């Protein structure tokens, strides 16, 4: 219980009414970032590569892998400060703004930032309430005053107030020099339909009044005064602790699926770049243990590598090892990731099936990170008013029909009654003249104990021994703070299990007055369950806010109700119609691409670096390279790089318009289906096999006196040469081979690749370079295609390591 | 409203390719039928090769080299004797063989300095600490540094054919011509300072297994210095640790005699290379060419193998598809 003087005025101290939504200072900014930029494993990875390519060893510069790590980097921290920028600026507009507070006998012009808990605000008609005060008069000699919350409930019915009687009277200054008094009230909580409190009104009979307070006296932060042309009330809760700040969350770092699996698949990775590095150091020092093996007279060490600690030597090339074998772990991809959600991210801006002419808008992107979380929806929790209703959107019901056909469920979470969120419901045929509802309100249910029938009995003689399509569930916000508060202490005979357990399996989720903070707890709940669905929200209102911040893609839709929700969502649409496009088309293309892109870079990469590894055995494990620097640093910046990028931006492996008009190929790809362990384990098996094919057939190749008619002879460069001029093929040739949809741009960068490719080994090794300390390059690529067998083997390893490609396509596409 | 451009609107006009087994299944024997006559021609080629390996270590006691592997006078020689069972009529290439020579080494391959080798004034007398400990001796640049170059193979091979009165018929061998062109004529080169080459050189020291300096590798001036072509064959490193290198060329007659008739021959060996110290062997290799170069069946065996799993593979499903 907190005690408030009406006008601090003898008959605590508590917060300021300041409200923050940011995470970030401008001080702070930079080491907060960075610290969890940092933490993860990534980022770690790529620092401590770089940092081990400065000190100890690299086979190419340190540049290549510092400059993309400070790329990603300083990418991300402007993205996290521009947005945190814009709740700042979103902050100082709701602080700043102008109230008028009675001081002494005068109305005091003041910041509402700076006002104190039991100070008298006076607000006038159409102005927003600054903070929750207690109604103490109005105007009017009835005391009471009309109301509209749609940012607390989404609704703009007139709700009315009233005040304390005892201080009806009390107008104009009338309102300090006769106004001693007292408040007891409980402390905030976010029930948004629930005061406790008293009022001790003092006065000169020494007899004090007291007068119990409820919700009818409380006007919430965040309502607006309705014709009512002045009233007069005390603050009891200030920023930070008023139910508007309280039913707010704040939005935590929202993560993709896909963004997940290329964790996971760096992890596989750096435990297969360490387990490399450990066995090639161990063989090393296996090998060495001869004394021939290690210096013989033609190859002799320095006095320096001889007088080296053999313990330091040991952990040194354990390290030159990793950076040799680094480039299975590709930074670049997550440069080409960081461009391709950039880009991409375009196409749903441009869209002209989003545009509105009431409006004169499109849809807008906030965030560019959830472009492929737009494919792998699997929950839907929509506001009913301004979203669902206008009388239906134009095609609501359709749109409700398709995202069934796609697989999703579709939950109705609004602040408005049950009557007509229960009326909208059965317009939009989300419940039809079949379903049987099941009703966990305030009607059924008047005590905590007859909640727990009701929930056994829809659990075990209703629902379970059972027709999904049969049931639909209603529940009310009192119901749902019963369940979500009583269930506590208990794991096994949870309540809050057997409600989602209710909700799970019935055909659709009514869930009617709503606080802003249970729409979001909703959200969570589904997010807990077994099998991590993903979850979107979508609404138009201020009270959608924290739902849409909660579900791993919030929706905002630009209406009426301003645009709170659209600046606070991840993607803003005119019509909740624009669903339909958004996840059918748009969200199944964008997963398409990312996953094909992370799947291809993983693969290019092993292919890459597995024959270097395999060249190991056959020097003395001393890391030599099998390949020269410059086409070590140009595989993955000129050689494979804008093949993928291309794919990953234009791909339309099934059209557009069959997106659309096909909601049931959404299923396809439904539980992050291109990413899980049998396409990854093909994909790896597809590289291991491609890179053994490459070292092996060139070794075999290499088993003669010459591969030339005038009888002379190749070295290590050309060997390498040849493993790489066969990889790239490859590669090239496998990403042509998953094409599917052939524009001029994709012809051009995919022949184009390999056209470069040849044009940059002949004109590099073409001139002998003055600025270059080795010429080890100079006609390699040139007297290699002076050998027609070499140019047989090329083409056979070619064909050898495409051919389960080619067999998987010519299997899958019969029968 | 938003720009109605087909890159844009996502419209652009595409080729869309459908791959299926109906579509596909010709490959599978086009295939078939392009790689087994490649692979039967080049299996042919490669049998048709002559080649003769002569091992000539002399770690064996009975061998005609047990004397050189650990000499007493300095110049250790040795004959091998060996028959040539059928005559090599084309063009024949003299190549040696080194086993367990890690020429791919990483210390190894870095140990030169290609400035140097290029003909540059001041890396010849500043050499790169990348050949080092082979970088300077006698407080005097080494002129061509690195252990490569200070690895020099050194033995000296010679043929005679055993004549109808037992005297031995020198057979001519070629040392030019074994070098790649560009790497003879472009990225080795010799320094400008003059004309004569033990001038050129004034400032540096022979490498410290050198036993004349590099402008005593030959008398002929295009094959004297850095742009000898032993020494270039030398230090194009190998890719394996068992390789070999092109020594001579045998020209064949203007007229239409074997270059190398059917017979017996001998095997001057002056033994100036050690390998038994790292457990390495020596051989020699004569051979015959063909347009895909030496012996070796691996290519042809392979597009045969290829070939003929393509053509059963296709068999298999076409039978699939006509179970109809
Ligand atoms: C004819 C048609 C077909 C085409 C034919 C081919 C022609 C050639 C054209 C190709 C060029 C296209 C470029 C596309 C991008 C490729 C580069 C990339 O993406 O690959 C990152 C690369 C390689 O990485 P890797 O995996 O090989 O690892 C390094 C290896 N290791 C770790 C062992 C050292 O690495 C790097 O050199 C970094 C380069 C990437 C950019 C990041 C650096 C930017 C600098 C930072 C400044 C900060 C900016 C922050 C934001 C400001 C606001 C705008
Ligand atoms: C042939 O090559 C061998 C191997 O390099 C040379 O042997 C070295 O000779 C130098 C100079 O006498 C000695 O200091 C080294 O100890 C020798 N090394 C070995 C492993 O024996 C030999 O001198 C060369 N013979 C020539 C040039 O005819
Ligand atoms: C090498 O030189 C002569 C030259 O005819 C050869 O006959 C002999 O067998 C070899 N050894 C020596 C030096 O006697
Ligand atoms: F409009 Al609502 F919940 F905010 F139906």
């Amino acid at each position: 219980t907190r005690t408030v003087f009406v006008g601090n005025h003898p008959v605590q101290r508590f917060c300021d009414n300041r409200i923050v939504s940011s995470k970030y200072t401008l001080w702070n900014f930079l080491p907060k970032n960075l610290f969890e930029q940092f933490r993860r494993i990534a980022n770690f990875y790529f620092l401590i590569i770089f940092l081990v390519e400065v000190t100890v060893d690299t086979p190419t510069s340190p540049v290549t892998s510092g400059l993309p790590l400070f790329f990603v980097i300083t990418v991300t921290a402007i993205k996290q400060g521009y947005e945190d920028w814009l709740r700042h600026r979103a902050d100082n507009e709701v602080n700043k703004s102008t109230v008028y507070i009675i001081e002494n006998a005068k109305r005091v012009r003041k910041e509402s930032e700076k006002i104190k808990v039991g100070d008298v605000v006076e607000v006038q008609a159409d102005e927003t309430f600054p903070c929750d005060l207690i109604l103490l008069s109005s105007c009017t000699t009835d005391g009471t005053c009309y109301v509209t919350t749609a940012s607390l409930d989404g609704e703009s019915n007139c709700k009315t107030h009233y005040a304390v009687r005892d201080t009806i009277a009390l107008c104009t200054a009338e309102s300090i020099d006769t106004l001693r008094a007292a408040i007891e009230c409980e402390q905030p909580q976010p029930d948004l339909y629930k005061f406790v409190g008293r009022i001790n009104i003092y006065s000169n009979s020494l007899e004090a009044v007291a007068r119990s307070l409820g919700p009818e006296n409380l006007l919430l932060k965040g309502a607006t005064l309705k014709n009512t042309e002045k009233i007069y009330g005390v603050a009891v809760y200030t920023g930070m602790e008023t139910k508007m700040a309280l039913n707010y969350q704040g939005k935590s770092q929202k993560r993709s699926a896909v963004e997940k699996s290329i964790n996971a698949f760096l992890i596989v990775y750096l435990f297969i770049l360490l387990t490399k590095a450990a066995v090639c150091t161990t063989l090393k020092y296996v090998w060495q243990s001869t004394p021939y093996n290690d210096e013989p007279w033609y190859n002799q060490k320095t006095q320096k590598e001889r007088e080296t600690l053999k313990v330091l030597k040991m952990f040194t090339d354990f390290l030159s090892f990793m950076v040799l074998f680094n480039f299975i772990i590709p930074v670049s991809m997550y440069v080409t990731v960081e461009m391709q959600k950039f880009l991409g991210s375009f196409f749903i801006s441009w869209d002209k099936d989003f545009y509105d002419e009431e409006i004169n808008e499109g849809a807008l992107v906030n965030t560019s990170d959830l472009n492929e979380e737009l494919g792998q929806v699997d929950y839907v929790f929509t506001d009913k008013t301004g979203t669902l209703t206008e009388k239906l959107q134009d095609q609501a019901a359709e749109t409700i029909e398709a995202l069934h056909a796609a697989g999703l469920k579709v939950w109705v979470l609004t602040g408005d009654k049950m009557e007509t969120a229960k009326s909208t419901c059965y317009a939009c045929r989300l419940f039809q003249t079949n379903t049987e509802l099941l009703e966990l309100t305030t009607k059924t249910i008047e005590e905590s104990e007859r909640k727990e029938d009701r929930l056994h009995e829809l659990l075990i003689e209703y629902r379970k021994k059972l027709e999904h399509q049969e049931y639909g569930l209603i529940i009310d916000g009192s119901t749902l703070s019963l369940i979500l508060n009583s269930s506590q202490d208990s794991s096994s005979n949870n309540y809050k299990s057997i409600f989602l357990q209710i909700c799970m399996k019935c055909t659709a989720v009514l869930c009617c007055r709503m606080a802003p903070l249970q729409k979001a707890q909703i959200v969570r709940m589904v997010k807990n369950l077994k099998g991590s669905p993903i979850t979107l929200s979508i609404g138009d209102g201020a009270n959608d806010v924290s739902m849409i911040l909660e579900s791993h893609v919030g929706i905002g839709i630009k209406g009426k109700e301003g645009r709170q929700a659209a600046r606070n969502s991840d993607y803003s649409v005119p019509k909740f119609k624009h669903l339909k496009k958004l996840l059918l088309a748009h969200g199944h293309l964008y997963y398409v691409r990312i996953a094909h892109l992370v799947q291809y870079f993983f693969y290019k990469n092993l292919c890459f670096i597995l024959p270097q590894f395999l060249y190991q055995f056959f020097c003395g494990f001393s890391q030599q390279p099998l390949y020269d620097a410059a086409y070590l640093t140009m595989y993955n910046i000129c050689f494979t790089s804008l093949p993928i990028l291309a794919y990953s931006l234009l791909e339309q492996h099934i059209n557009i318009d069959t997106l659309t008009s096909d909601p049931r190929l959404y299923m396809k790809i439904s539980g992050n289906a291109m990413l899980q362990l049998g396409p990854f384990l093909y994909w790896t098996f597809l590289a291991a096999f491609e890179g053994t094919v490459f070292f092996f057939g060139t070794y075999f190749l290499f088993q003669t006196a010459s591969l030339e008619e005038n009888g002379k002879v190749y070295g290590n460069w050309t060997f390498g040469t040849i493993v790489f001029t066969v990889l790239v093929f490859t590669v090239t040739l496998k990403l042509a081979l998953d094409t599917r949809f052939w524009t001029w741009i994709n012809h051009f960068v995919i022949w184009g690749s390999l056209a470069f490719y040849v044009f940059f080994s002949f004109f590099w090794g073409g001139i002998i370079w003055p600025f270059l300390k080795q010429q080890r390059m100079y006609f390699v690529f040139a007297q290699m295609l002076s050998s027609v067998s070499t140019w047989l083997a090329i083409i056979l390893l070619i064909f050898i390591s495409l051919f389960p490609e080619i067999l998987l396509i010519v299997l899958k596409n019969v029968r | 409203r938003p720009d109605n451009t087909a890159f844009k609107q996502q419209r652009l006009p595409a080729w869309q390719p459908i791959l299926t087994a109906g579509t596909v299944l010709p490959i599978f024997f086009i295939i078939g039928l392009i790689f087994i006559p490649i692979g039967i021609g080049i299996f042919v080629t490669s049998n048709n090769i002559r080649e003769i390996e002569i091992d000539y270590t002399g770690t064996e006691p009975s061998s005609p080299c047990n004397k050189c592997l650990s000499p007493d006078v300095t110049p250790c020689f040795c004959t091998i004797n060996f028959t040539l069972e059928k005559s090599f009529e084309g063009n024949v290439f003299m190549y040696y063989g080194l086993s367990n020579f890690y020429q791919n080494h990483r210390r190894y391959v870095k140990s030169r300095d290609d400035s140097q080798l290029n003909g540059d004034s001041s890396a010849l007398l500043n050499p790169s600490k990348e050949c080092e400990p082979y970088r300077r001796n006698e407080d005097k640049p080494i002129a061509p540094c690195g252990a490569i170059m200070n690895s020099m193979f050194n033995d000296t091979l010679e043929l005679f054919l055993i004549g109808q009165d037992s005297y031995p018929i020198p057979i001519a061998l070629k040392k030019k011509g074994i070098a790649w062109w560009t790497d003879k004529n472009v990225k080795f080169r010799n320094p400008p300072g003059g004309d004569n080459l033990e001038e050129r050189f004034k400032g540096t020291t022979k490498p410290v297994n050198w036993l004349k300096p590099v402008y005593m590798l030959d008398s002929d001036p295009d094959n004297n210095g850095f742009i000898n072509e032993d020494f270039i064959v030398w230090m194009r490193t190998a890719a394996l640790p068992t390789f070999r290198k092109l020594y001579r060329l045998i020209e064949r007659k203007s007229d239409l005699h074997p270059t190398l008739p059917a017979g017996r021959y001998w095997l001057n060996v002056t033994y100036n290379y050690p390998v038994h110290y790292f457990d390495g062997r020596k051989r020699m290799i004569l051979s015959t060419i063909s347009w895909m170069g030496g012996k070796n069946p691996f290519l042809g065996i392979a597009y045969i193998a290829v070939g003929s799993i393509s053509f059963l593979l296709g068999v298999v499903l076409l039978v699939i598809n006509h179970k109809y």
